[PDB]
């Protein structure tokens, strides 16, 4: 039918109808020629993975057709997994391979994900948290994830104190003088507001008090490190 | 949901209509939504478990599914039912006139919707009642058959059943309704 | 009439562990001398050292064999905060080769391969109170991917996979908690894989295990409708865990559990340190500060009794 409609098509109606019915290869090719930067393919594949993870039988039967229309470069190595794992593996692949200088990337994915429910499948998270060690805190406090937002911030502070800095793309703690240290003050102030708007909520107050005590420990150590840096920079104007 | 329900049903009863047919169109449109919400809903034990979300410093019971709510309201005599029962009565009265009023079809569709609602209701009723008894929720629900028995307040008699019936008289004229009725 | 025959190990340092392969034809030993040795059983029932190498610079806490379907694979974990995977690269040129080092913050207290039907997966636990689950994406290329982190909120001392291959049970892990915790009880926690969330969720906490937990072992299920768990604390405990009932209309939970202590034994006379089931799950071995290994078995009336006790000189107690 669309055979007839391809008889008068265009450089993006095509892209869309085809990203529609599986074919996640033919289209990465049509795009890379007519250079038109493709985040609709990744969002649509993420939508199919989500629908499969919450999909009915009939959806599993239909999924073998579009899975076979790709290889999956190489298949397998052990226990089987009812698709599920199938499309998430075509992921790791169509990602790491076809990847870009800017962001057809982590962002577009994390977004369609918090967008339709998901404890984020840990691969993506781990990989957008040493390459872009924050802005997600924002995707989190926007998609009403207060609990997990306070968590990320605490983790980052822990990194900054020399503890686990490798899991936060941080170079230094109390060493090689003082360089740069971005403090996500606006996200912390939103957390303080959100914890103060819950009031009765005892759990949120317990978390808020734990976070405040930890921030005070950080500011006391920051004050000491800044005072010691001021003493270090004052030695030497005696050359 | 709230919006829909409230507004349109209230109206459906009283709000001027330059075009007499529009009155029934509004009723049909709202009932169509109610029907889809109750039909689409399926409940599995988590529904009668309820949570209180903290909004602007006040705990508010959150939002059970569309249909947990739809169904709680049917097992008691909230006007919905009344209104549904009243709509059925009005339907049969208008159909008994055999006169060619405009909106006759629409009414048919709406009443059909109504009866179908009713039908699914009993099955899912047994089900929920059961679960409801297991979940220790302080919610008092009444059987659909008991609701059918109860005398209409305006009528002040048990004409609820009587009317349903009367739809069998229109079996040639409206068979669908007939089937549902008999069922 | 068990007979024990000494062998001159001649270890540089005392070996803190011995592990048999799945077939009982090979054993691995590890020591304070920083080495692992592998021993093969000859046809004459004599053991011969077939490999010997320096493995680490930290207290090797645990060693485990993979299932033979993945080849001759060992995992070890250490006070150095790492776990390592080893493959027996033979030519007679065996030289257990380090394939990977898992480096994800404190001492790695235990390491266990998952049941083979889940693929080539490795669980580690650490004193940071995290269980980490890794998967080798290619069995021919022993690369490892971190699949799961499970926050136990207590120091982890030991881990056990539920060995049940029944598709009616989600993948399960038991974890302990060494922390003396003057107050906090619940030192054994059970995690179940939730298919809907693709995450391990806490299914159970054995609140009766307020004492520090040194070891835990699920019994082989062998067609029972309930699980059995042994727990080593100040005493030996045996739990039965019965999964509750269900409705096919809908389901997304950990399906709560009915737990019964079916045995508690203080007869160890010291902090029972280890518990191990035989391959049939019908005899339990335990060790404790009394310098003995004890053997426990149920009779036909489900009454558990001790059936053997040992000495420092190596003689079985009369």
């Amino acid at each position: 039918s669309t055979a007839a409609i391809a008889g008068s098509s265009a450089a993006e109606e095509m892209v869309a109808l085809l990203v529609q019915a599986g074919l996640f290869d033919t289209a990465i090719s049509l795009c890379q020629t007519f250079k038109l930067a493709l985040t609709s393919v990744f969002e649509g594949l993420a939508c199919k993975c989500i629908r499969l993870q919450q999909g009915g039988e009939a959806a599993q039967a239909e999924a073998w057709e579009w899975l076979a229309a790709n290889q999956l470069a190489t298949v397998i190595t052990t226990k089987e997994s009812s698709a599920t794992d199938e499309a998430w593996r075509l992921m790791i692949s169509y990602l790491d391979k076809y990847e870009a200088k800017n962001t057809l990337y982590h962002h577009c994915i994390i977004n369609k994900l918090l967008s339709h429910g998901v404890p984020l499948p840990n691969w993506l998270i781990n990989r957008y948290k040493a390459m872009d060690a924050a802005e997600l805190l924002r995707l989190y406090l926007k998609y009403d994830l207060l609990e997990e937002a306070a968590e990320l911030v605490l983790e980052y502070v822990d990194a900054l104190l020399g503890k686990g800095h490798q899991y936060f793309g941080i170079q230094a703690p109390l060493s090689a003088t003082s360089q740069l240290v971005w403090f996500p003050y606006s996200a912390i102030d939103h957390l303080r507001q959100a914890l103060g708007e819950n009031e009765s909520n005892q759990h949120n107050q317990a978390i808020l008090s734990k976070l405040q005590r930890k921030m005070d420990e950080y500011f006391q150590k920051l004050k000491k490190a800044t005072d010691d840096y001021k003493k270090l920079v004052q030695k030497p104007l005696r050359a | 949901l709230q919006f829909l329900r409230d507004t349109v049903f209230l109206r459906y009863r009283t709000r001027a209509y330059r075009r007499a047919a529009e009155k029934w169109e509004v009723a049909e449109a709202v009932l169509d939504v109610f029907y889809k919400l109750l039909k689409d809903y399926e409940p599995q034990p988590e529904d009668f478990v309820d949570q209180y979300v903290e909004l602007q410093g006040e705990e508010r019971v959150a939002f059970k599914p569309p249909g947990f709510s739809l169904m709680h309201h049917l097992l008691n005599e909230s006007p919905m039912l009344e209104l549904c029962l009243s709509l059925m009565e009005e339907g049969v009265t208008q159909l008994d006139t055999y006169a060619p009023f405009p909106g006759k079809k629409h009414l048919e569709k709406a009443v059909a919707y109504c009866f179908m609602l009713l039908n699914l209701t009993l099955q899912k009723e047994n089900r929920f009642m059961d679960l409801l008894r297991e979940s220790h929720l302080s919610m008092i629900v009444t059987p659909l058959e008991q609701l059918l028995q109860g005398i209409n307040p305006r009528s002040k008699k048990a004409d609820n059943v009587v009317n349903i019936a009367r739809y069998l008289c229109h079996g040639n004229s409206n068979a669908e309704l007939a089937f549902e009725s008999a069922k | 009439m068990f007979v024990a025959r000494s062998i001159a190990a001649d270890h540089k340092d005392l070996i803190h562990d011995v592990s048999f392969d799945f077939h009982g034809r090979r054993m691995a030993t590890c020591s304070s001398d920083q080495s692992v040795k592998v021993w093969d059983k000859s046809e004459n029932v004599n053991w011969h050292c077939t490999a010997s190498w320096k493995t680490h610079s930290g207290s090797v806490w645990r060693v485990t064999w993979a299932h033979p379907e993945f080849g001759q694979v060992l995992a070890s974990c250490s006070f150095d905060r790492t776990a390592a995977v080893w493959e027996e690269i033979v030519g007679g040129q065996s030289h257990w080769v380090k394939r990977t080092t898992l480096v994800d913050r404190t001492s790695v207290t235990d390491v266990k391969f998952a049941p083979k039907h889940m693929g080539l997966m490795l669980a580690t636990c650490s004193a940071d109170g995290v269980v980490r689950i890794y998967e080798a994406p290619d069995v021919m290329n022993l690369q490892w991917s971190l699949q799961h982190e499970i926050s136990c909120k207590l120091s982890c001392s030991c881990i056990s996979w539920n060995p049940s291959s029944s598709r009616a049970h989600s993948p399960m892990i038991a974890v302990g908690s060494d922390d003396s915790s003057p107050n906090i009880m619940g030192k054994v926690q059970i995690y179940e894989y939730n298919e809907n969330t693709r995450k391990y969720a806490k299914a159970e906490t054995l609140m009766s295990v307020s004492d520090p937990v040194h070891d835990i072992a699920f019994a082989p299920n062998l067609g029972r409708s309930f699980h059995i768990l042994a727990v080593a604390t100040k005493d030996v405990r045996i739990f039965t865990m019965k999964p509750l009932r269900k409705e096919l209309s809908s389901s997304g939970g950990v399906t709560k559990f009915e737990n019964h202590t079916v045995a508690q034994f203080d007869n160890h006379n010291s902090q029972v340190w280890r518990v191990s089931w035989n391959i049939t799950g019908t005899v339990l071995a335990s060790s404790g500060d009394d310098g003995t290994v004890r053997l426990w078995k149920a009779n036909y009336m489900d009454n558990w009794k001790c059936i053997g006790v040992l000495k420092g000189d190596g003689n079985p107690v009369g």
